[PDB]
């Protein structure tokens, strides 16, 4: 029923990666499952923070992580690389720079004030 | 061992495994008799030889100690046409030692012999002498026709016929009060229902086979819980310590390992007892030290089997030797020590493996090419790894696999009836 | 087992006419070895769930987080934690290292040792084939693998992440905006730390707790003694003892009273391996809770409300201790509410 | 269980005996007790949240 008709999150059931899907199959004396998991792979190490700094506001990730190469700041969710520019839209704002222990400076794009401009 | 493995699963093949077989065991080499050095011989000459007999009205009772039970004295002349052993098969009776014996003896008719025998009723068994229930001695009894009868009649033997109750066990009552019968009241005088308690036997020596007089000896006596100083003719020998023998000790007989004790019995203790009833100390007989007696069987071991349709090379694992003679089956030239017993037979190496034919204790075992053999080895626990755990670097996916893997559960037994 | 020292320990004449009455013997051992073998299938299942094996970072700044209480101690010859010494000492085993060698039981001390008096009589122990160190090793890489890589050490290679990273996106699991943890990093690693010197603290003053794992211990112990007192027992049998029965009897008649307590011993033997197959199927019930708690709160995060603790589960650290897993569960608990209107 | 009430109920000779064979009867109850306890902890465990 958890594998089956709908999907678990737990960690250890469906087989060892996240589950995806199953289909079962049937056997003399028993039922043997086929599991179809999602496993990650060929991770790369980046540079991160837990906040971004712009005016002294702090910028929390709306969703996924902020993320860094040796020039920029991305925000990318956490199963699968795929850089976004950080902007108004992805981030919470709350809090300040002098409270964030790991704040870092980068620019936060405002998506509409150039158009109005 | 491998054999052993074989016959206990009704097997001529193995599987590759780790099999349990028999504790480990040791013969005994020679065996240890000890009774005390009694030289007397009992008196047979007045227990079966008395030129009197007790009536069964007054039985006597003969106290016997410190004697040699040598029985085959008898076979020269006596004749005893009833024998019963109650407490002990009579084939016994020459490997053991006695003690509290007495011996009851008295003169009955023919007919009555019967009636000695515990559970009986009759007027021997309820008025003159009853065994109890659980009797552990011997009755013998004989056909003395010729001695105890007279032309004329011997009216020298007596039994009661008259009581008022039954007798307990071994009692003896040698009242003649006047015994009152039909609720009429009695003051001591023969007559109309007053009997006298006591009849005479006739025994004339014309009498048919019921009614000759017989000669009655019971041997009562008590076997292996006390100190004995009547005893069977079996000789002794010297006793050898910390060895694994066979004994007997005064009649209790058994094996293991003797060794000095610092256990000290009470002067009329004679056996001690462990836990659950076994014997683990007794008094030696003629010096009065006391010994301990330990089984001469301890141990554990286990086989370490290779698929038999691949090679006949087993290893042996010890679990009660510390290999640093040696309790073990054989000694070869490969000995490990490990938390989990003596390996003998396996060659050690300093790598790691996955684990297979486990042994215990963080030991694994398989069979290798480098002309093959046996080896121990501790276990593998994967590979080791490592992070970097910088306080401000993470790493994140770039691609994925999707990736199935099967999972079995049983669902169901065969159903049965 | 040894089901022949059992019943005709030392004894010829008994241990030929048990071959008659052998397929029992054999039967029973084969219950006890299937549950031996189980047994080093459920330690597996519990705590073997990595095979990549971590050591501990080289970097402590886990924020303002301590951890090393639990975390291996390395001034030991073990790699148990601080609070694995004091679970280790609290429950105790009636004895270590599974040796008694022949010798050491030649006296009269066979009779006072419990443990030889359960040899003697053909009732052995079995070591487990993972030691306490290499149980320590998996506890170590759990560890190694929630401190530094948390919900993806398992599930795939494993991935680092800052410390405090991992508890954000913890607190969103919990519905807790991730704002919070940072503005209150201090007051979070203050509480986190103080709460393990609790327990520290709870575990060295109070053993009680650890009854569960001192039962199991005790109840097998019982068994094996339960045993070797059953063997005085007649059974319908003139006496208990096979030589009093073989020295004063006959053959033909001493094999009717050994036939009596052959039987007898039988049945002691059955009923005990019938109540050590009972408790073992009870045990693996244990385990596999056991080896689905760990998974589930270490290596990953639960959302049962009735897992991991009372609280809404955080995150977890396994600890091992005899014959068992000790969980640490660290939950969130939302405390000093104020009434507010509503719409 | 009274397992003596079960097997010598009112009896004498039969309650002499079955002191030899004594040790079975102590044991059955004590399985019973565990039953018996572990009965209301799980009454305990499903309502005593
Ligand atoms: C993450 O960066 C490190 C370098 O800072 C890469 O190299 C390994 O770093 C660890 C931790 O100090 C060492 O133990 C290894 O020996 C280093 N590897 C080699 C080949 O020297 C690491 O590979 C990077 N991670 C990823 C996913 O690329
Ligand atoms: C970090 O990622 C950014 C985005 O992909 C890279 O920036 C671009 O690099 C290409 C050359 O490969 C240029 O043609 C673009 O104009 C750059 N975009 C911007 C906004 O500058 C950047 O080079 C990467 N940095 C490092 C150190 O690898
Ligand atoms: C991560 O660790 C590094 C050290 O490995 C910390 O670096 C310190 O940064 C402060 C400025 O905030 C400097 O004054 C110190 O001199 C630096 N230390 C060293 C040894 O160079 C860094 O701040 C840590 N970041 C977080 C979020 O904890
Ligand atoms: C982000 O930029 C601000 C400046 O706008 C930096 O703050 C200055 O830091 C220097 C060096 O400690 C001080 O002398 C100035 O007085 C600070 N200025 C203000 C307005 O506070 C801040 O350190 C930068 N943050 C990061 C993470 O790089
Ligand atoms: C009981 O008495 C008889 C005699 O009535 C003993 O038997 C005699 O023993 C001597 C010496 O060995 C022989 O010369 C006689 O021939 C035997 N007589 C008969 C009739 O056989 C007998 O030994 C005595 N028994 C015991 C135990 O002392
Ligand atoms: C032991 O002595 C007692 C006391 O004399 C006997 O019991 C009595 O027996 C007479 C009949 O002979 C009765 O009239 C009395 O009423 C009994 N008294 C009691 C107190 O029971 C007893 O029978 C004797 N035991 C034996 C084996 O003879
Ligand atoms: C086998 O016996 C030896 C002793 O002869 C044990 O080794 C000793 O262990 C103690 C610690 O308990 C050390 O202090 C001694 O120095 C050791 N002595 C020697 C000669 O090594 C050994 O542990 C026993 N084997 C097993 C598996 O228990
Ligand atoms: C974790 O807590 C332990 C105490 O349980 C800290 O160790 C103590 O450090 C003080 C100095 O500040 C010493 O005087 C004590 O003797 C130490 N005690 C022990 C048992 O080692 C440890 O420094 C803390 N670690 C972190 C990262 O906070
Ligand atoms: C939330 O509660 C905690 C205590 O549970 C408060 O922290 C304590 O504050 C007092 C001063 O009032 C200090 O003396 C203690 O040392 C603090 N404890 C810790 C662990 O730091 C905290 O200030 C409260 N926060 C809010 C918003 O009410
Ligand atoms: C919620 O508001 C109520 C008042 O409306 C506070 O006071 C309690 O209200 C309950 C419900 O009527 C009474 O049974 C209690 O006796 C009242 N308490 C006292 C001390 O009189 C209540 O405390 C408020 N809740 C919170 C979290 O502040
Ligand atoms: C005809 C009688 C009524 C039948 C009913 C059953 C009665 C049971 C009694 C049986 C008689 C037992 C006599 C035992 C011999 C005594 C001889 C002796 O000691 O010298
Ligand atoms: C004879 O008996 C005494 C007393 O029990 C004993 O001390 C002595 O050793 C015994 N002797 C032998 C067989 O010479």
């Amino acid at each position: 029923s958890e594998c089956v008709l709908g999907q678990s999150k737990r960690v250890d059931f469906c087989g060892k990666g996240y589950h995806l899907m199953s289909f079962p199959q049937s056997a003399p004396h028993g039922v043997v499952f086929l599991h179809v998991t999602y496993v990650p792979a060929q991770e790369k190490n980046f540079t991160t923070a837990p906040a971004i700094c712009h005016d002294g506001k702090a910028h929390f990730p709306r969703e996924g992580v902020f993320v860094s190469n040796g020039t920029h700041w991305f925000v990318t969710q956490r199963n699968f690389y795929e850089p976004q520019i950080i902007t108004t839209d992805n981030t919470f704002v709350s809090g300040n720079c002098d409270v964030v222990i790991g704040i870092v400076n980068n620019t936060v794009y405002d998506p509409l004030q150039p158009e109005l401009d | 061992p491998l054999s052993e493995t074989k016959c206990t699963l009704k097997s001529f093949t193995v599987e590759k495994g780790i099999y349990q077989t028999s504790n480990f065991r040791v013969q005994p080499t020679e065996s240890i008799v000890r009774f005390p050095n009694i030289t007397n011989l009992c008196p047979f000459g007045e227990v079966f030889n008395a030129t009197r007999f007790a009536s069964v009205y007054a039985w006597n009772r003969k106290r016997i100690s410190n004697c040699v039970a040598d029985y085959s004295v008898l076979y020269n002349s006596a004749s005893f046409s009833t024998f019963k052993c109650y407490g002990v098969s009579p084939t016994k009776l020459n490997d053991l030692c006695f003690t509290n014996v007495y011996a009851d003896s008295f003169v009955i008719r023919g007919d009555e012999v019967r009636q000695i025998a515990p559970g009986q009723t009759g007027k021997i068994a309820d008025y003159n002498y009853k065994l109890p229930d659980d009797f552990t001695g011997c009755v013998i009894a004989w056909n003395s026709n010729n001695l105890d009868s007279k032309v004329g009649g011997n009216y020298n033997y007596l039994y009661r016929l008259f009581r008022k109750s039954n007798l307990k066990p071994f009692e003896r009552d040698i009242s003649t009060e006047i015994y009152q019968a039909g609720s009429t009241p009695c003051n001591g005088v023969e007559g109309f229902n007053c009997y006298f308690p006591l009849q005479s036997y006739g025994f004339q020596p014309t009498n048919g086979v019921g009614y000759q007089p017989y000669r009655v000896v019971v041997l009562s006596f008590e076997l292996l819980h006390a100190p004995a100083t009547v005893c069977g003719p079996k000789k002794s020998t010297n006793l050898v310590k910390n060895k694994c023998v066979n004994f007997n000790f005064n009649g209790l007989t058994g094996t293991g390992v003797l060794t000095e004790s610092n256990k000290k019995f009470l002067p009329f203790q004679q056996f001690g007892r462990d836990i659950a009833d076994t014997t683990d100390a007794v008094r030696d007989p003629q010096t009065l030290e006391i010994l301990d007696i330990t089984p001469c069987s301890f141990g554990g071991v286990s086989v370490i089997t290779p698929g038999t349709n691949t090679s006949n090379q087993v290893a042996v694992l010890y679990q009660d030797v510390n290999c640093t003679t040696w309790r073990v089956y054989s000694t070869g030239s490969n000995v490990f020590q490990t938390r989990a017993g003596c390996l003998i037979g396996a060659e050690h190496v300093n790598n790691s493996y996955e684990c297979d034919i486990p042994i215990g204790a963080g030991i694994c075992a398989s069979y290798q090419t480098q002309s093959q053999s046996i080896i121990a080895y501790t276990m593998s626990l994967g590979a080791e790894n490592s992070v970097a755990y910088s306080n401000n670097s993470i790493a994140i996916p770039t691609n994925f696999t999707i990736s199935v893997t099967t999972e079995i559960l049983p669902v169901s037994m065969t159903k049965t009836s | 087992v040894d089901c022949t020292m059992y019943i005709c320990g030392d004894s010829t004449e008994c241990s030929n006419l048990l071959l008659q009455y052998g397929s029992f013997c054999t039967q029973l051992n084969r219950a006890l070895t299937g549950i031996a073998v189980e047994q080093d299938k459920n330690t597996q299942e519990v705590f073997a769930q990595v095979k990549q094996i971590y050591k501990t970072p080289p970097i402590k700044d886990f924020g303002g987080f301590n951890f090393s209480q639990i975390l291996p101690d390395p001034s030991k010859p073990s790699k148990r934690s601080f609070i694995e010494d004091l679970l280790f000492n609290k429950v105790t085993l009636a004895d270590a290292g599974f040796i008694k060698q022949y010798g050491d039981c030649l006296g009269d001390i066979a009779a006072r040792d419990l443990i030889c008096a359960q040899k003697f009589n053909g009732l052995t122990v079995l070591p487990p084939l993972l030691t306490d160190e290499m149980i320590a090793q998996y506890t170590s890489a759990l560890l190694a693998g929630t401190i530094t890589s948390g919900w993806t050490f398992g599930a795939g290679a494993a991935l680092q992440i800052p410390f405090a990273m991992q508890m954000a996106y913890r607190f969103n699991g919990i519905g807790v905006t991730q704002n919070v943890l940072y503005e209150n990093q201090k007051l979070i690693a203050n509480q986190f730390n103080s709460a393990i010197g609790k327990i520290q603290d709870s575990l060295s003053s109070t053993a009680s707790a650890l009854g569960k794992l001192q039962d199991v211990v005790n109840q097998n112990a019982q068994a094996l003694n339960t045993l070797v007192k059953q063997l005085s027992s007649n059974f319908g049998a003139i006496s208990s003892v096979l030589n009093d029965i073989l020295s004063r009897l006959d053959p033909p008649e001493a094999e009717v009273q050994i036939d009596r307590l052959i039987t007898g011993r039988l049945q002691s033997l059955q009923t005990y391996v019938t109540q050590q197959l009972i408790r073992a199927a009870e045990i693996r019930a244990s385990a596999n809770l056991a080896a689905t708690k760990m998974s589930e709160c270490v290596l990953g995060q639960s959302k049962r409300v009735d897992f991991c603790g009372k609280g809404y589960h955080l995150m977890s650290f396994p600890q091992s201790a005899p014959h068992g897993v000790v969980f640490l569960h660290v939950t969130y608990v939302p405390a000093q509410e104020k009434n507010f209107t509503t719409a």
